[PDB]
């Protein structure tokens, strides 16, 4: 798999993502419900209650071969599971309403593969919308919402 | 008795509230990916890094 | 290619790797016996329990039968005894799958000659393995591991 997506599935259908980086399994802590896979479910998944996460620590021997995390970011463009986000001056847009209002785990990363962030989601404000996320970058976590751009 | 009751739940609501400002304290560094665990490592209980 | 790794026999079977640089003889220090040649086996050496090694203090008539080394690690692939290695994001990782134990000793190289780590144990998990080695930092040196090992 390259996807790091390991649907989170809850009363059979789904609701969401969530990624495996570096050595964390990490859910956003805003979706409710459990990942597809069976084996990665036995975790003491830490509650973060002013930004949502809900990492856990990978156990022995799970498959390591998550993504690499670089923590920082030239502007320009960066690749999406929908698309090619630009990247300036601190913000952080996409073409509007494209994005489905449900891709909530989806994360990001340069031309090599090395990623940076997670997303969180979008609203409707032009042709270039507003990401609002929650982002691992300059050896902490940390959470950029705009205005309005309520989650998805 | 009220003083022993009165006692008892000081000392508890104090352990409690240190107790979850640790757990606030520490909630920043198992998030991340990257572990640095700086040189406070006396109240802490991540082990491996 | 051929720098004089020494092993350690006993009773018929060689597992103890011992390398030497510099001044200094390194040994990891398992499998007890110590090494055939006895000319070079008569000195004391200390023990550190801490980080395995043995610190051997190499004898003067063999001032030239060593190699040369390094104090930092730079980013990129390596080669070792048996395949390739790539350091990233501050770790090792061995070619695929393939080490035994009793490999305890050999060295890690760069692409023009130095030497950097010495291998003790190391972490199965699939594709991609992992392994403890110990290193230099600017006379400063520590002990790193990975987290699922079992001692080689």
């Amino acid at each position: 798999e390259h996807d790091c997506i390991f649907e989170v599935k809850h009363e059979g259908k789904v609701t969401g993502y969530a990624c495996l980086v570096g050595d964390k399994v990490m859910k956003p802590a805003h979706v409710p419900g459990v990942i597809d896979n069976i084996d990665l479910a036995r975790l003491s998944y830490k509650k973060s209650s002013k930004y949502d996460l809900e990492c856990a620590q990978i156990p022995v021997a799970m498959k390591s071969d998550a993504s690499k995390y670089t923590h920082e970011k030239p502007e320009g463009h960066y690749n999406w599971h929908y698309g090619a986000v630009q990247y300036t001056g601190g913000r952080f847009t996409v073409p509007t309403g494209v994005g489905k209002p449900g891709d909530s785990g989806r994360p990001i990363f340069d031309n090599k593969g090395r990623v940076v962030a997670i997303v969180l989601g979008g609203a409707n404000e032009g042709a270039r919308t507003a990401l609002s996320v929650v982002t691992w970058n300059k050896d902490m976590v940390t959470k950029i919402t705009p205005e309005g751009t309520e989650e998805w | 008795v009220a003083v022993s009751v009165v006692v008892l739940l000081s000392v508890a609501a104090s352990v409690y509230m240190c107790v979850v400002a640790r757990n606030k304290c520490l909630t920043p560094y198992a998030l991340t990916p990257g572990a640095v665990v700086p040189v406070t490592i006396g109240v802490l209980c991540c082990a491996p890094k």
